[PDB]
Order: C-alpha cells, then structure tokens, then sequence
C-alpha cells in the first residue's frame, strides 16, 4: 500500500452495521471499505465544548524570549519601527551611480572636488545617456548587465523546481487528462 | 555550472513535461467487443445508480429543529444582552469602546453622572438591522457587560422591535444569565 | 484666468458650487495634548 | 495571526471527519467522473489555451487546465505551505472536465494537508506578542496598566501602519486573489482594491463562450463558479 | 522567406494551443539571425538594448547550433519547451522591429513635475 | 477577443473643436432618431416632442464650454448614455430621472421669494 | 472481531507536553535583502535600456515599481510582454488612486506577472480628470474590464478602448465614487412612490447620520523613520574626507 490508503472500516470513526447485516453489506457493497458517514455519538463532540475540563487549567500561551521579564527590551523586538524604507531612484540618482560608483565600488575623487562632482549630477549637469556612452566595458558589463554580458532576468524570491509524479503515486491513473506535480 | 540567457534552472521545463502521445484505436488493450458491451449496456451508469441506492438504505441526516436543535458553542454570537454584577448593579460604565470599534456603527450611547456620583448610561441602543454579529463589542468591553447570546430565535413582524434599547437589553441579560455564565466559564480563558 | 472647470465633468450637483461654502485650515494644536502630528495637513471641510 | 486559540478537542474531531471524508469524495466521483453525460457536457467545452489564459489574467484551475503549473502556495509560500507536503495537479485540453478533475484532486490533497497539520500543531501563541498590534489577554488588561492602555487604543484608534503600499496575493480556491493596500501613516487605509479572480473570469466569458450553445454557457459559468458578490466587489 | 512559429494543430504537447513543431532548430536560427540583423542595422552600437539582445541571441544560437537534441537545448535554454522558445524568438524580433521605430535609447521625453512621486514620507506633511 | 457591444464607439480624443462639432452633431441626430424607441422601450407617459425638448435642453446645458478636453469628456459621456438607453439596459426609473417636470406638481408652496424661504427656514 | 464498536478512543491518547516554547526573535525583512539587490540591478538594466521613458523606479520588500508617463505605457508594456528576460504576460490588475494634492491627481497602476520567471512587477503613470491614458487592450485583453472599472470608479479615460462604459455603478449614476470629494453616502436614494408607482430617486436623508471617529486620530507620531535596506552598490558614494 501507499502512504495514502486504502484503509479499512474498523479504523474509520463512523456508525456502521453489526451482525449479519455487516456480512450482507460487505457482499452488496461496491467498495466495502466505505462508510455511512454518520459520526459515532459517544466520541464526536464529547465532552461538549461548554464542559471541557481543559478550560480551567488554560493559561495564555507565550514564547520564551518575549515572556522573559529581565533582558527583554522592546526596542530590540520592535519590528514595526524598523520597517524598510521605500527607496526611490530617479535618473539623476542612477547616473551618479554610473558616472561615479557606489560605496562598494567607488570611482569618486576625494575632497570638496568630489562633493561638487556629486553636485553637478544632483542638478542637470550630466545626463543619463551621456554617462551611458561614457561608460567603459567594465562599468556596463558588471554594473548594468552581467559579467558574461547577458541581461539579468526577473528575479524569484523563493524559486520552485518542479517535478512530475507518474504511475502509481499519481493522484489519477495514466489514462486521465490530468497529472500531478510535486 | 550552467549560464543562462533570459532563463533559469527553475523555468527550464520539467524532465517529463512532454506528454507521450494520444493513443489511437490501435494500441488499445481492450477488445472492441468489451468496450462495445460497456457502450451498449451502460456500465458506469448502472454503477452510479447502485451507489445511489446504497444511500437509500442509510441513515438520513435530518433533525427536527423545534424539538431538536443543532450544535451551539460558547463562542456563538447571536442576540445581544447587557449583564449585571451579582450585586444587582449593571456593569456598563460608558467607556464607549463598543461604540467606536463597531464596524456598522449600530451602537448609540449617551452617559452622564448618576445621582450617586458614578458613571453610567441613560441610553444604550443597538440597531440589529445594522449589526453584523462580529463580536468585537464583547471583546472590547473591559467589564464583560455587553455579550452576545447563543439565542437566534428573535424574529419579529416589525422593524421597530429590532431597535433595542437599554431596558430590552437589561431584561435580556436578566433572562439569559445562566446561559451566559456557562458560555463565559468555558470561553473566558481563551478570551 | 484659464483654470479648468472640472465641476462640469465631476457628476456632482451644482448646489455645492453655487450655495455651499468650504473652509480650508490646519487643525489647531490641541490644548488637551501636546502633540502636533494631526497638524501639518490642510483639511477641507 | 489569529483571534483566539483552538478549543480543546478540535483536532480529534477534525481527524475523525478526515478519516471519513475520502469515502464521500469517492461517492461523488462515482456518479460524476467516468459518466458519459458529464463528459458530453464537459469535454471540449470552455476550452481555453495557455497564451489566452495568460493574456486574460486567468489563474487557478482555469490556468492549470491549460498545462501551466502555477500555484502560489509553491511559487510563493506564505503561511506554512512550505513546511507541509502536497502536490499540484495539472491538465491538458483546457476543458471543463480537466478543471473538474483538478478540483477533485485539490480536495484530496487538501485532505493530506489537514492530516499533516493535525499531526503537527506546535505550541505557543496564535497571535503576535506585541500588544501594540494585537490586543492582549484579559487577565492582563484587568491587572496591568500598559496592557489596558494598549487595549484601549487598539479598540478605539487602532494601530498605525507604516506608510507604503503593497499588492500581495494568494492561491484562493477560485484563483489568484489579491489586495492592493495603500497607507499614509494612519490607522485608516487610503485605498484598498480587491482583485477578484471571478472578475477576469467573467471578462473572459465572452472570449470563451463564442461558438457555444446555451447549455455550454451554463457549464462555462459553472467551471468558473463565480461568486457574484466577489465579481461585483 | 517565411518561418513557422507555432503549429496550432497536430500532436499536442502538454500545453493547449501549442503543438509539436516539426524542424524547430532551423526556424530558431533564422529568427535569431533576423533579430541580429535588425539590431545591427537599425540600432546604435552603444545602446544597452542592443548589446543585451545580441549576447542573448548569440548564446541561445550557440546552444542551438552545438546541440541536436531538443530536450538538451531546453535544459540549457532555461525558458520552457523549445516550441515556447520559438515564440519567445518571434516576440523578441517583433519587439526589435517596433523599437527601431520608437527611440528608447534617446533622452527623457517627459520630465515629471516635482509634485509627482511623493508618498507620505516627508516627515512634515501629516 | 472581447469584442465591442452594439453601438460602441472607441474612445478617441479629437485634437480640434472642428471635428468634435461634427461628432456632437451626429450624437444629437442619433438621439432624435431614436427618441421614439426611447418612448416604446420605456413605458413613457408623454410625448416624443417632449423627449426631443429635453434632449435639446441637455445639449444647451453645455453649449458654452470652450475647453476642448472637457468637451471630449462630455461627448464620451453622452455616447455612453445613448448606448445605455437604446440597448434596453436602463429601466424606467433611471430614464425618467431626466423627466422630473412631467411628474405631477409636488405640492403647493414652492418658494421663490425671500419671505417664504424664511418661513420655511431655507434662506 | 474488530469493529467500530471496539474502535480506539483517541480522546484519551496521551498528548504532547511542551514545557517552554522557543520562538526566536527575527526581523521579517532580513529575508529579502538579496532579492532586493537583485531587483535593484534589474531595474537599473531596464532604465539603461529605455532611458526615454523610465523616470524612476522604487523598491520595497520584493516589490518593484516603475514610474512612467502616459505616453510610455504601450512601449514599455511591449517590452515587458515580449522581451525574453521579462516575459510579463499576465495582467493581474489595474487600479487608480486619488492624490488631490498633486496637479495630476490620479495615478494609474498596472500590476504584472511572469509565470515563466515567477515574478511580479508594477508600472505607474499619472492622469487627470480630463487627460486620458492609453489602453493596453491592444496587448492584454483582460484589461478591458479593469479599465472599465477604473473609469467608473475614478473617472479616468482609457483612450482606444472599444467599449468604455460603467460596469459597477447604477445605469444613470452621476458621479465617480472613489474620489475623495465624493461623499460616502452619495447624493441620492431610492424609494417606492405609491402614486407614480415607480422607484424614484430623491435627495438623501438619513435617519442616523454618519459618525466618522477619525477625529480621535493620534496626535503623536506613531512609527518613526524606518531603516535603510538599500544595498551598498546603490548608495551614492561618500567622498573620502581628504
Ligand atoms: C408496505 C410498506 C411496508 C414497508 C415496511 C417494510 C419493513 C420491513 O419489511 O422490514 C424488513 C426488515 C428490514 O431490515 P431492518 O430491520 O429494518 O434493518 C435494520 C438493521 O439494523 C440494518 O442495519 P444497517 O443499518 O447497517 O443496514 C444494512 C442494509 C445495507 O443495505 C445494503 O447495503 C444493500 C444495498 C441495497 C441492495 C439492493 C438489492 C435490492 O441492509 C438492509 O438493511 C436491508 C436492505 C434491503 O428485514 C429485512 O431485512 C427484510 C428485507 C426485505
Ligand atoms: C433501469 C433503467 C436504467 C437505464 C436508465 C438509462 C438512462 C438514460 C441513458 C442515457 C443514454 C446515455 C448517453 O449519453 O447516450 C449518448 C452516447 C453518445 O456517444 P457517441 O456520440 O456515440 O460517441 C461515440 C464514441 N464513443 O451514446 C451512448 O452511450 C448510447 C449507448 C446505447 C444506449 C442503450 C442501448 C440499449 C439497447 C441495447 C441493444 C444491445 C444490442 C446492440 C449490440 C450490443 C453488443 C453487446
Ligand atoms: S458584534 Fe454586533 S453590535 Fe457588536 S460591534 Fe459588531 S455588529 Fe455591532
Ligand atoms: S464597552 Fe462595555 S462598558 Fe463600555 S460602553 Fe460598551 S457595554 Fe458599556
């Protein structure tokens, strides 16, 4: 058998038949495994929800480092005021990253010279197409495109490599026009 | 290992994605007379009818409502009620949190200083034609005054019997207090 | 002048344009509190 | 998270219903699946291609019947669908019969998931432990001051969401449901557009029904099983 | 000259509306060469659009020329089945011919007003 | 493809007043030719001339609008209403919204001078 | 021998006992940083590839947005539908938003999806009550209904649309509801007039008036400035002090 059945009747929690009527049912049933579907009164919904003993012992559940009373400041587990800013990049802020570079790969002059170099781009001093044409191969092939020269693809956060299940594990047999992917 | 051009190892197709082929009448491992008999004697039809018949001999699910009611839980939300303390005093203090959180703005309150110097209500209304029975009002009250009973049998012939006032709610709470105590004793710890 | 009359395409009545007054303002700093966030926005009522 | 925790003696009853549900699903399959008339009413009807199903915004079984394996629960798991096993059916031919088979397959795979979750429900809280977002317990609100304050504010003014905006989506049974929220730093939203899969389904209905007779139009609306309160937003 | 992009009849692959393509590789090669032609002719050399599509078509074409099996080409070109790759080629080519008429490489036509693109983040407005 | 309904016109914003003049005139002509249909489809209790009078009034409403874009908007909205009316989408109520006058005189006192408005607190 | 009458009573079966629950404290945004750097690179490619059109781009938690102008909608959509690296074939939604403080109050928003690469992307324009927007029904047929919605809701006019007409609102409704100037309750209401024997539209009069409760809004700033998550490759360099 598989991890998903079939299972007999004496493990299903339904009200069945008893005696000769069970022998007759297993004779006259397309699938004797199957149940009437009526729940078993002693078990289902017993004890009633308004008489559960477990409500007197119940206590509000918690997790340890948040219920810790001593070294549990809120300003460390304040994840709302740590929210990530909505970054905005107009063509000005992108040409500066092109003509100049970035904190990881600087290409900028030191001192007030480089400061006014930033200032020339903050205003309309140099344009995006001008610095796209003034960009050496190492700039584009490594900061706009890839090192291989190919453009990047629409990224996936959590990639999914699909797989097919066929034959016996599958939900439906081979003949049917539906299949099963893991 | 591999370098991809406008693609990925995820978007690469599954190994067996290419379905094999449609089978023809040849390459049919079921003789023509067999499927002919199933075609002319309506096999799957008789099978479905027999699966229907087995239900004819099984226990019906029906219950007689006015003599046997269906399951009801302490968490259930029906008619409204205003409770009292065992002292006989009412619990409402006109914090007007029920009036603020209510999505439908059904509730309408007006308080003032009582003759004994306490905070209490002179008006508490509910338009049950505005109510959606959400239970946010039994959640906000910090004294467990307003509650929602399991009662659902309060239909009327008029729309003005549904504009409940304070007196209609205080009596409803005097009436259902035993049921409210059961539901509260088995709902409060989780609430 | 040459300020477009979107009142014609608004689909709203004309009584708002002909008889009704608005007021534009900043909410005053409350004296019951000391905060000032509810200000800085120009309400129209 | 969640409003209140599960009451005792619920996973047991779920397990009971779960042990008995496969039988009833099978009793439905007996009447409908292999029957002739169901096929005659559902084979080569409402047939939609992959490229059309994508151009029209269609999602869910309407898309998985064309042959595209898209399921947000796998390609973008949200709650715990990454920590529990299940399979996604896919079908060719794009008809109504394939969508019916997909729907029955989703019944059974969901049953698998219910069994797993009942077998592993971890302890802990059911709601964030930050009383600035979620109302506290009452045994604190009636004994601790800061908790009563937070209760008061959440149940009067509410909690302040950061400014921003987001479209986030799910694999709702109808299709790919979604909400486009906007924030302005207040407790009240500035905009909320519900993207409703039945909308795009009904919109494609004209492309899908052209050439078909009225009984087939009924079957088409039934494949989509539009819930018109959604369609009307 | 003409090319077959999509057979809408015949043996069905697992997608509906798409069917098995007889002789795909020659069609892929012709379409890739026509895209490279339109780009080499009508587009500036220093445009990123051109360089990107050029390296893309060249790499996909190399994977199509060196390989014979379609299953292998699919496992290398990470974009669906090969019959979907031909359609990606066609769509890329028509995009090239359209972009030759438009001028994306040019400078900005409409510059947004300063009031546009401000969203509830300026610390002094609410 | 999702094809257009019966009397649908594609939205096209003319760059000139001289073309929109013609389009508006065609719309007016269609309303007039279709007014008897607007009387048959909706169970109407008055004249076809009175419908044509109301149509002329509705077109005189925006006769003195010189901003081109607003005129294009008005024309598109009017074609929407013609499509709504000629195809039997509107019911009687939504149509007789345009004919308050034909309904019986609402009461006696309809103030027109100050003093009556003051006695009714409408001034 | 076995039967439902001898079935195991699971209700008594021993149940798991956990003494202390351990849930580590974590920011939900540290999960996104690498995808965010990737989205920044991809947006940079697109801006370099179509400088004529792209004004800017934002990024926020695995969501990209491209800012454009109404002229640039059809071209950029063609690029986003046909280019190999960006096969954004599905149209998820169209939405308008009202920002009256702007000159161009409206802000139309397209959402897109790529089942191929498993990615979404956005695309924003701007409009007015009179300045229309191009319709992308030439490409995505599903935009038909969504543009009819945005027209009926906000009043935006989608040029080229084969049949632009109201879809939600009443057949004779005069107004555009989701505008911030439009009152919640509208201007009209309906009742049955026994005399005329017709559902008739009358001016609004409510038996309980709307109470807003937005006047209890907080006077203190609730959530301070956030936290930068820009990758350092996109931070404008600081010149060395000397
Ligand atoms: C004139 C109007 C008179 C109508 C009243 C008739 C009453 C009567 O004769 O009772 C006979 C009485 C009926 O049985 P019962 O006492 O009511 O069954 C109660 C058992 O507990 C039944 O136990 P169960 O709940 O598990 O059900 C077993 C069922 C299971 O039935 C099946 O699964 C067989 C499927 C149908 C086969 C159809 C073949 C025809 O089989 C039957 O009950 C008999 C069905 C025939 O005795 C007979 O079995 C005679 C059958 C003829
Ligand atoms: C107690 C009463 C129980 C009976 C209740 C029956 C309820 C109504 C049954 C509805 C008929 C089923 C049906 O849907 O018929 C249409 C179906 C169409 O199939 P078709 O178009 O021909 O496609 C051919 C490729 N397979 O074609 C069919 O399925 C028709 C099948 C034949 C219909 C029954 C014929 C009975 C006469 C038997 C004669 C036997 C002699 C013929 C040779 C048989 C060889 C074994
Ligand atoms: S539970 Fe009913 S009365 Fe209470 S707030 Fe909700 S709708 Fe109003
Ligand atoms: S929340 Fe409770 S105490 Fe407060 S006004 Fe409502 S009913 Fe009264």
């Amino acid at each position: 058998m598989l991890p998903g059945g079939p299972v007999p009747v004496f493990k299903k929690y339904t009200v069945g038949s008893k005696g000769i009527w069970e022998k007759l049912r297993v004779l006259l049933a397309i699938a004797p495994n199957r149940s009437t579907g009526n729940p078993i009164v002693p078990l289902y919904r017993v004890p009633t929800p308004g008489s559960r003993p477990e409500a007197n012992v119940y206590q509000d559940p918690s997790s340890y480092p948040t219920n810790d009373i001593a070294e549990n400041p809120y300003w460390k587990r304040d994840h709302r005021r740590a929210y990530p800013q909505t970054a905005f990049f107009d063509q000005k802020t992108v040409t500066g990253l092109l003509e100049l570079g970035s904190e990881a790969t600087p290409r900028i002059a030191d001192g007030e010279a480089g400061t006014k170099a930033l200032a020339n781009i903050a205003n309309g001093g140099v344009s995006f197409t001008q610095a796209l044409g003034k960009s050496s191969k190492d700039v584009i092939y490594g900061e706009v495109l890839t090192v291989n020269g190919l453009p990047p693809v629409a990224p996936t956060l959590a990639p999914k490599q699909w797989k097919i299940i066929e034959g016996e594990a599958a939900i439906y047999p081979k003949g049917y026009p539906c299949r099963t992917f893991h | 290992i591999n370098i991809y051009a406008g693609g990925s190892a995820a978007a690469a197709p599954p190994a067996g994605f290419r379905i094999h082929r449609p089978a023809t009448w040849e390459e049919s491992e079921e003789g023509a007379l067999s499927k002919a008999t199933k075609y002319f004697l309506l096999a799957e039809m008789f099978r479905g009818l027999y699966v229907v018949l087995e239900q004819f001999f099984r226990a019906p699910y029906t219950i007689y409502y006015p003599f046997e009611k269906g399951p009801v839980s302490p968490r259930f939300r029906g008619e409204h009620a205003l409770r009292r303390y065992p002292s006989g005093e009412e619990r409402c203090i006109a914090c007007k949190l029920c009036e603020a959180i209510c999505p439908a703005l059904a509730i309408t309150i007006d308080a003032e200083e009582r003759i004994d110097g306490s905070r209490r209500t002179t008006k508490y209304d509910i338009d049950m034609t505005k109510c959606i029975y959400c239970g946010y009002c039994q959640e906000s009250c910090p004294v467990d005054a307003i509650v929602e009973t399991p009662n659902v049998e309060y239909a009327t012939e008029t729309r003005e019997e549904l504009l409940y006032n304070k007196e209609k709610l205080l009596a409803n709470g005097d009436k259902w207090e035993l049921e409210l105590q059961y539901a509260l004793d088995a709902d409060a710890p989780y609430r | 002048d040459n300020v477009p009359a979107h009142e014609i395409v608004s689909g709203a009545p004309a009584e708002l344009s002909r008889n009704r007054v608005v007021r534009i303002y900043q909410q005053a700093k409350p004296a019951t509190q000391s905060g000032e966030y509810g200000t800085f926005a120009w309400r129209l009522d | 998270g969640v409003s209140q925790d599960l009451p005792a003696g619920l996973l047991d009853d779920i397990y009971m219903w779960a042990t008995q549900f496969g039988d009833r699903l099978d009793e439905i399959e007996e009447l409908l699946t292999d029957n002739r008339i169901w096929k005659l009413r559902t084979v080569n009807i409402g047939t939609v291609t992959a490229q059309d199903a994508l151009n029209l915004g269609l999602s869910g079984p309407m898309l998985r019947g064309s042959g595209i394996p898209f399921d947000i629960r796998k390609n973008a798991p949200y709650d715990a669908y990454d920590k529990v096993d299940f399979d996604v059916p896919v079908g060719m031919n794009g008809d109504c019969y394939d969508r019916y088979l997909i729907r029955m397959a989703e019944f059974r795979q969901s049953l698998r998931i219910i069994e797993q979750c009942c077998n592993d429900m971890p302890a802990g809280a059911v709601k964030v432990e930050d009383f600035k977002i979620n109302s506290p317990p009452r045994n604190l609100m009636k004994e601790d001051m800061e908790a009563l304050i937070h209760h008061f504010l959440l149940y009067t003014k509410g909690y302040s969401v950061p400014p921003g905006e987001t479209y986030t989506a799910i694999e709702a049974p109808k299709g790919e449901m979604g909400v486009y929220v906007v924030s302005d730093g207040s407790e009240r939203p500035y905009k909320c557009k519900i993207r409703a899969p039945g909308f795009a389904h009904l919109g494609a209905f004209d492309h899908i029904a052209r050439g078909h007779f009225l009984p087939d139009a009924v079957a088409i609306i039934g494949t989509m099983d539009l819930v018109f309160g959604e369609v009307d937003r | 000259q003409s090319v077959l992009v999509q057979m809408r009849e015949g043996t069905p692959i697992g997608l509906t509306g798409i069917y098995q393509h007889p002789n795909p590789r020659p069609a892929l090669i012709a379409l890739y060469e026509a895209t490279l032609k339109e780009l080499q002719d009508k587009h500036p050399k220093d445009s990123v659009y051109r360089q990107s599509i050029e390296n893309l078509t060249a790499h996909r074409k190399q994977i199509v020329e060196d390989n014979e099996v379609s299953e292998v080409i699919e496992n290398k070109i990470g974009a669906g089945l090969i019959e979907e790759v031909v359609i990606q080629a066609h769509e890329e080519l028509e995009l090239a011919k359209k972009m030759s008429e438009w001028k994306p490489w040019e400078e900005l036509e409409e510059k947004p007003l300063e009031d546009q693109w401000v969203y509830f983040n300026k610390k002094g407005v609410e | 493809a999702i094809i257009a309904t019966a009397f649908a016109e594609t939205v096209k914003f003319s760059g000139s007043k001289q073309e929109l003049q013609k389009r508006t005139l065609a719309l007016y002509r269609q309303f007039l030719r279709g007014a008897p249909t607007f009387a048959d489809l909706y169970e109407v209790q008055f004249s076809i001339p009175t419908i044509r009078t109301k149509i002329r009034q509705e077109f005189e409403r925006h006769r003195f609008v010189d901003d081109l874009s607003i005129q294009n908007v008005l024309y598109a909205k009017g074609h929407m209403e013609y499509q709504e009316c000629i195809n039997f989408w509107k019911q009687q109520a939504q149509f007789l919204k345009y004919f308050p006058e034909e309904d019986d005189i609402q009461g006696r006192h309809q103030p027109s001078n100050f003093v009556d408005k003051f006695l009714k607190n409408r001034a | 021998a076995p039967s439902w009458e001898n079935i195991k009573d699971i209700r008594l079966d021993p149940k798991v006992h956990v003494d202390e629950v351990y849930e580590p404290i974590v920011n939900p945004a540290d999960r996104y940083l690498q995808h965010v750097s990737d989205l920044h690179q991809y947006a940079k490619y697109i801006m370099a590839a179509l400088p004529k059109y792209i004004q800017g781009f934002s990024v926020w938690k695995d969501e990209l947005t491209l800012h454009v102008a109404p002229s640039a909608v059809i071209p950029v959509t063609t690029f986003l539908r046909d280019n190999t690296s960006t096969q954004y074939k599905s149209i998820i939604d169209i939405t308008a938003v009202d920002y009256p403080s702007r000159e161009n109050r409206f802000e139309v928003v397209y959402n897109f999806l790529s089942v191929r690469h498993n990615s979404r992307i956005r695309l924003k324009t701007y409009a007015t009550e009179v300045t229309p927007v191009p319709s992308i029904t030439c490409l995505y047929e599903g935009a038909n209904w969504f543009e009819r919605e945005a027209y009926d809701m906000y009043g935006v006019f989608f040029e080229g649309h084969p049949d632009l007409r109201r879809i939600m609102t009443d057949y004779g409704f005069e107004g555009h509801p989701l505008r911030k100037d439009f009152p919640l309750t509208g201007y009209t209401e309906v009742r049955w007039d026994e005399e005329k024997r017709r559902v008739v539209y009358e001016p609004l009069e409510l038996t309980q008036a709307f109470r807003n409760f937005s006047a209890g809004s907080t006077a203190w700033e609730p959530v301070g400035p956030g936290r930068d998550d820009r990758p350092d490759s996109f931070k404008l360099p600081t010149p060395k002090p000397e």
